[PDB]
């Protein structure tokens, strides 16, 4: 058996168990990925590689993650592009920006990306987002065009409580998001 | 309280490598916003 | 609040969550620090830095670690040098070998070493080890000359179950080594 | 069942850095032996 766990409720100015990329850094006890500025990207990864599956045994891990995030937009009606929780190869660097969320490079399925992500998409990209134009939660598998989505009403400046779990017995990835109001 | 749920079947072993790194990402384009995380926990268990 | 935890009941050949130094590597479900050869050193560290204390609050972490280790000496009368569990700066490299156990460079207090180690010392180094010449467990603070020791009867080839815990409320570090026989 | 116990006061805050890495070491010199680890677990909690 192999397990990896951690908890952080307040971020230090030098949170050494995290790897930062782009504009990602800690400030005011929070983990900031981007400030309200155009065309940028920020990522933060846990320092330790995580053992998700094993070829010889074919065993796959069960895992769960909890986090609370906030999106602060100057104009509550002009918001982009979104935020994700992702699982990628150990040596991952920021991918395409903008609507690609720094984790994918195309709407076409790309086996080489080897990345799974749960997105909280605040901007409608006509090339691949749900036609109703709603902001949405989505499950992405090697593509920015989600395998499944659910419409989500962004609450500007409100704390979004998220839980994401993976059940290896069923290969089911579940996502939950709650707002206090 | 306002809640949302979403789920799907993802064949993890066929998409990601045996070992991975996990993390968060956020981007802006022509339109923007600040994206922040207040707390984070994680737990994984792989059997032998 | 911050917590870090992990469990490895058996090592895999590609233990990516560990950093190996010197002769250290994983094989046959075990972690090999040294083989039975002279003048060598092997170390293995957990990949993620751990937050032990915070300057602003002055808070110090409580922690516990458990592990099972084995020493196989080709002889019953000539055994050296020992094994340690250590806490050191994030970017630590192997220190002096032999009687220094790869964690210290002198028997004199050196504040720059910034390392605490629990040693399982199998060889009597006259310059600093307990005069009774017994193998012993010791608590080392910035020096190979332990602040406290306990005579220990090495059981060649037997599994030793160790538990090391630190109580932040009292600053007490406790160590226990248990053999089934 | 043979147990050995040892304890002492150690002001960690005055010895090691705020952040540390933990690990195992083993060495040999003119005399030697094989040193191996079979299993390992760790848990820490810092409450501020
Ligand atoms: O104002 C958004 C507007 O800009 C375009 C390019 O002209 O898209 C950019 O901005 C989006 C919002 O940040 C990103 O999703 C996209 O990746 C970026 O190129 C238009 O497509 C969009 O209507
Ligand atoms: O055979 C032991 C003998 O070797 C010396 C050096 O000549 O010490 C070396 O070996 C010890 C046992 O492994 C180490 O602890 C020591 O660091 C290393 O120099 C003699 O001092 C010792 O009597
Ligand atoms: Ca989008
Ligand atoms: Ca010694
Ligand atoms: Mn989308
Ligand atoms: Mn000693």
């Amino acid at each position: 058996t192999e397990t990896t766990s951690f908890l952080i409720t307040k971020f230090s100015p030098d949170q050494q168990n995290l790897i930062f990329q782009g504009d990602g850094y800690t400030t005011k006890e929070k983990l900031t990925l981007t400030k309200a500025v155009k065309n940028t990207v920020g990522r933060a990864l846990y320092s330790s590689p995580i053992h998700i599956w094993d070829r010889e045994t074919g065993n796959v891990a069960n895992f769960v993650t909890s986090f609370t995030f906030v999106i602060n937009a100057p104009n509550s009606y002009n918001v982009a592009d979104g935020f994700t929780f992702f699982i990628a190869p150990v040596d991952t660097k920021p991918q395409t920006g903008g609507g690609y969320l720094g984790v994918f490079n195309s709407a076409e399925y790309d086996k080489t990306t080897q990345t799974v992500a749960v997105e909280f998409d605040t901007f409608y990209n006509a090339a691949w987002d749900p036609s109703n134009r709603d902001r949405h939660i989505g499950i992405d598998v090697n593509s920015i065009k989600s395998v499944n989505t659910k419409s989500w009403k962004l609450q500007n400046g409100e704390e979004a409580n998220v839980v994401i779990a993976f059940n290896a017995a069923t290969n089911v990835l579940t996502v939950s998001l709650t707002y206090p109001n | 309280v306002t809640s949302y749920t979403l789920s799907d079947v993802v064949s993890l072993k066929d998409v990601v490598p045996e070992w991975v790194r996990i993390g968060f990402s956020a981007t802006t384009g022509a339109e923007y916003a600040a994206h922040e995380v207040l707390s984070w926990s994680f737990h994984s268990e792989l059997s032998g």
